[PDB]
RNA sequence: CCUUCUCAAACAUGUUUGGUAGUGAGUGAUACUCGAGUUAACUUGAAAUUGCCUUAAA
């Protein structure tokens, strides 16, 4: 009311001044009065990393601003990162909706889903004021338990990125997670291998599940802008001449390794042949 | 009495023959809109004239108009008597300039030249001066 | 009703910009000449403006480039005159609030001069350009057992390879690379896309809302320039934080 | 024009005229007030202006 | 050139012609000079940049030395930009002027000229009182718009364009150098779209006949390589005209990137 | 109820080339080039009676 005044008494720095001096509500208290153990905010997270990694994929509208939208993305890359330099992702499954992440925090199954990498249609029948203020407390709630999780571990929140990398790729690499033996064998898998992702297979999530079972990723994707490989992959017809001393291999190699636990032999994935069926691990 | 015919004076520099039509017609139906413009130059000479179907409507403009304060412009609107139709207002543009021919050949024109210094030089002697050649 | 004053000022704001757009015909008119003696500057400058803000004019290299091109609304009370209202419709530009990729050339140069006062334009980073592509890219497809096309968001890399596949375009990440590389079937990509419908920084028209577009069209005013000088270095703003806002 | 006594004003234009001063009755003592940073202005006056 | 002898005697009979025995007695006595060439100066294109004729004898400062005695005094205005007024004060031109004598009486800028000076009586009462005006000649392309079409139809009030840039940089050294140069070497002469070219050389109390002799010999020497010329007359007000140059050989020469564009961004 | 070409290269802080098309009306003298173009200086409130793209949205 008081800036409306101020705008109608054609008083623009005055409305500046009454813009500046205020302050917005936080949640914080409401999230402590809701979730007395930190066990108990892991257990409700899942619903909340849902909420956020399907409204950091949308595009920005009249009800919902880019600010929100970026303020997910970022969360969800912090999460991811935190997740990948940990070494705690467990199952994958690759669907058609998306991708499910089954993850290890702090001794409970965390399960939730990413969407892939493509412009949903908003079909403007659902009410996104109610969705809004459910992110906006899920937003909370996971500033809350990442900070926990980054101190426990050692780290610093929020961490810092890097700017040119950020502008490279907008992914969890740009992130890059600083301080003050795993558990075998899904976490030491892929050691000391260096994989040579192809630009049509998903950048962001093999990315992120080489680096959740730690080994290097050389991405031809983020070589646009502008020897050490051992593993290859790709996902084409035809494929070119190969450098005889590199595995070729197809991104459900990945995925299954992850899911069996053992390394499942690469004789079944090459381009050339027909793939297994893809399991679900539940 | 009163005719439907109107001058404006002190218009604006934007304020043209399109603009003073598309402004009065809502005032009322224009016989014939005129401005007038400089023979040389397509320049405004800030005044005009405006005919209206209905008498009634060009003295409703007039009254309407008469004193509105325009870009730095105070308007002026009157309303014509009896008769004194408007006429002569051309719109005239922006005239360019190019070069004529010469019928006149280099002898001659020669010769026309060295006349006209005789003429200056004869001038020159006969208005009371003492120069060379 | 329509007031005197607004018309008098649609008129002489139209004037202007028509004398502005013939001066810059006549000078690229002796620039394609190239044979011209009397000529005010026959070089191309590039004005970049970058954040208290730092504006740099560098002369351009003829190199061709990668610029995104947002349409915004363009000077208060102007029509736009036949020619800017040509090209932008070439450009698939008619309305604001929509980018498009253009590949900078010398032939595109003089066409960025013309229509400098209604476009902004940028050199888009990786990053911005998967953003755009991966969040608004749009085609239209036509079914066999549908009589009339419609648009549909790029959703299919079925699509991608049985409408782009002769020249080897596989996938999104093809229509990327090769937007980003501007290689062979560059403008094949290009038209295959729908330009890219943004959203609007500002919306709504409360208290707060009424603010920010105080404060976005004081920054507006700010940034941009319009010289009308004919000569006027083409202005390069930063894209990235533009499409932060805009996408 | 809407300045309640009455009398604040009543006197005023026919003191301009005769001391000879530029007036106007405009509407909006409210007006006014957004003129010189008050809710409410009685009057208003300009005495020195710029170049 | 110019016989030097025939040229003396010319303004020796003008000089004497001046005193047989308002404005009246002052506007008769001011000496003009006349250039008709073959053909057209500027060609179909109108100019408003004057031509600065270099001559060894100084005009300006004569002008300030007689004007002590008139109604107007000869007055200097400086016109710069507006980014570049804030990098002169009166105090920096009296300390690098002062030796010279020079006086810069009013300094504005673009602002200046489209706030304060935007009505035509007062934009007509400001620039009628200088008689001299020199601008940059980055901002001088902007001032008919500003300053005037009335402004440019004497040759005072015509603006002088000045280089006050070096290295890329504002340089006071640089403008007030020019500023000299221009108030001691050249003269401003008016290029017309016809074939008569007028030159103001000054007044007969200004300066002596000996050097107003020199001067227009320089002057004339200057042209001949500046442009094929034809017939030279010198004259004063009120009064007829003296040949004083003739020839006749010059005489004898009297008788798509857009829609490339366009392709490119188009599909097919 | 808009808001005005605010600069370039070349050679060695200097030198040369190019870049500027205007409110309207009126007074007027005086010369120059084939009804065409130039040529001293004077008046004036921005003066005036007729020269055949839409979120700058309701």
């Amino acid at each position: 009311r008081k800036l409306t005044r101020a705008l109608g008494r054609g008083e623009v720095s005055s409305a500046k001044r009454l813009e500046e001096n205020r302050d917005s509500y936080t949640l914080d208290h409401i999230i402590k009065e809701r979730y007395p153990s930190f066990p108990d905010a892991i257990r409700d997270i899942d619903d909340a990393l849902n909420m956020l990694f399907l409204f950091s994929n949308l595009p920005s509208t009249n009800q919902v601003s880019s600010k929100i939208i970026n303020d997910a993305q970022k969360i969800c890359n912090q999460w991811l990162a935190y997740v990948a330099k940990e070494r705690l992702v467990r199952k994958v499954f690759v669907s058609i909706k998306g991708v499910y992440y089954q993850a290890n925090i702090k001794g409970e199954e965390v399960r939730w889903l990413v969407p892939f990498k493509f412009p949903e249609n908003i079909p403007s029948d659902v009410d996104f004021r109610i969705m809004l203020t459910f992110l906006e407390f899920y937003s909370t709630l996971l500033h809350f338990v990442l900070y926990k999780l980054y101190t426990d571990s050692g780290l610093i929140y929020p961490p810092k990125l890097d700017l040119k990398k950020d502008k490279i790729i907008s992914g969890l690499s740009s992130y890059i997670l600083e301080s003050r033996k795993y558990d075998s064998p899904v976490a030491s898998l892929f050691s000391a291998f260096v994989f040579y992702v192809s630009r049509e297979v998903p950048i962001d999530i093999l990315e992120f599940l080489i680096l959740s079972c730690g080994g290097n990723v050389i991405s031809e994707a983020a070589m646009d802008q502008i020897s050490k490989v051992t593993h290859q992959i790709v996902d084409r017809p035809v494929l070119k001449n190969k450098v005889a001393g590199r595995t070729y291999i197809q991104p459900q190699w990945i995925f299954d390794c992850i899911n069996k636990g053992e390394l499942v032999p690469a004789n079944k994935y090459l381009p050339g042949e027909a793939l297994p069926p893809h399991l679900s691990p539940w | 009495e009163y005719s439907g015919i109107i001058y404006v004076s002190r218009l604006p520099h934007g304020f043209h023959e399109k603009e003073l039509s598309k402004y009065f017609a809502q005032f009322g139906d224009l016989k014939e809109v005129r401005l007038a413009r400089n023979k040389k130059t397509g320049n405004s000479r800030h005044y005009g004239f405006l005919e209206f179907v209905n008498k009634e409507d060009a003295m409703i403009a007039q009254e309407s108009m008469n004193n509105y304060l325009l870009m730095g412009h105070l308007l002026q609107v009157r309303v014509l008597p009896k008769g004194a139709k408007i006429e002569k207002l051309y719109k005239y543009k922006k005239r360019v300039l190019v070069e004529k021919g010469i019928t006149k050949p280099v002898k001659q024109l020669k010769d026309n030249m060295k006349q006209k210094h005789e003429e200056r030089i004869k001038k020159l002697a006969k208005s009371g001066i003492e120069f060379k050649w | 009703f329509v007031r005197a004053e607004s018309i008098v000022a649609k008129t002489l704001a139209t004037s202007r910009e028509k004398e502005r757009i013939k001066r810059v015909s006549i000078l690229e008119d002796k620039k394609a000449k190239n044979e011209t003696q009397h000529i005010a500057s026959g070089k191309d400058f590039i004005l970049k403006i970058t954040e208290g803000l730092i504006r740099e004019k560098t002369t351009y290299d003829g190199k061709p480039a990668l610029l995104f091109i947002v349409r915004v609304r363009g000077p208060l009370a102007v029509n736009i005159p036949n020619k800017a209202f040509k090209i932008l419709s070439l450009l698939r530009l008619v309305e604001t609030n929509t980018g498009v990729f253009v590949k900078l050339t010398k032939n595109v140069y003089p066409l960025l001069k013309v229509i400098a006062p209604y476009v902004v334009i940028g050199k888009p980073s990786l990053s911005s350009i998967r953003s755009l592509i991966q969040k608004r890219g749009r085609i239209i497809y036509k079914g066999e057992n549908e009589a009339e096309p419609h648009e549909i968001v790029l959703n299919d890399n079925n699509i991608v390879e049985e409408q782009l596949g002769d020249h080897g375009i596989i996938c999104v990440e093809d229509i990327i690379h090769e937007i980003a590389t501007m290689g062979e079937s560059f403008s094949v990509c290009n038209f295959f896309l729908q330009p890219f419908k943004l959203n609007r920084e500002v919306s709504g028209f409360g208290s707060l809302n009424r603010l920010r577009k105080i404060k976005q069209r004081e920054a507006e005013s700010r940034t941009r320039q319009f010289s009308n000088a004919a000569t006027a270095p083409v202005i390069e703003v930063d894209i990235d934080s533009l499409l932060a806002k805009l996408n | 024009n809407d300045v309640d006594p009455i009398e604040l004003v009543v006197f005023l234009p026919a003191l301009c005229k005769k001391m000879g001063v530029p007036y106007a009755i405009v509407k909006g003592k409210a007006r006014l007030g957004t003129l010189v940073n008050q809710k409410t202005s009685a009057v208003a006056a300009l005495t020195e202006v710029r170049a | 050139a110019i016989p030097r002898e025939r040229v003396i005697k010319a303004v020796n009979e003008l000089i004497k012609f001046t005193s047989k025995p308002d404005d009246e007695e002052e506007l008769k006595k001011d000496l003009q000079l006349i250039v008709v060439n073959n053909k057209s100066f500027t060609g179909t294109s109108k100019s408003f940049k004057l031509k600065l004729l270099n001559v060894k004898h100084s005009f300006y400062k004569p002008w300030k030395e007689a004007s002590a005695t008139a109604v107007k005094d000869f007055k200097v205005l400086l016109i710069l930009k507006d980014s570049d007024i804030k990098k002169v004060s009166e105090d920096d031109l009296f300390d690098q002027l002062d030796s010279e004598g020079i006086k810069v009486d009013e300094i504005i800028c673009g602002k200046d000229l489209k706030t304060v000076y935007k009505a035509y009586e007062a934009r007509n009462a400001f620039i009628s009182q200088f008689s001299l005006i020199l601008a940059d000649d980055s901002i001088v392309t902007s001032l008919p718009k500003l300053m005037g079409g009335k402004a440019y139809n004497k040759v005072e009030t015509t603006p002088i364009s000045i280089r006050t840039h070096a290295n890329k940089e504002f340089s006071l050294t640089t403008l007030t150098n020019n500023i000299k140069k221009v108030y001691m070497n050249q003269l401003p002469v008016k290029l017309p779209r016809g074939t008569t070219l007028n030159v103001h050389l000054g007044n007969l109390e200004w300066l002596r006949p000996e050097e107003f002799v020199d001067n227009v010999e320089l002057i004339s020497e200057q042209l001949i390589k500046a442009y094929q010329i034809r017939s030279i007359f010198i004259k004063t007000n009120r009064s007829p005209v003296l040949p004083l140059y003739y020839n006749q050989d010059v005489l004898d020469e009297l008788e798509s990137t857009f829609n490339k564009g366009l392709m490119e961004i188009a599909n097919p």
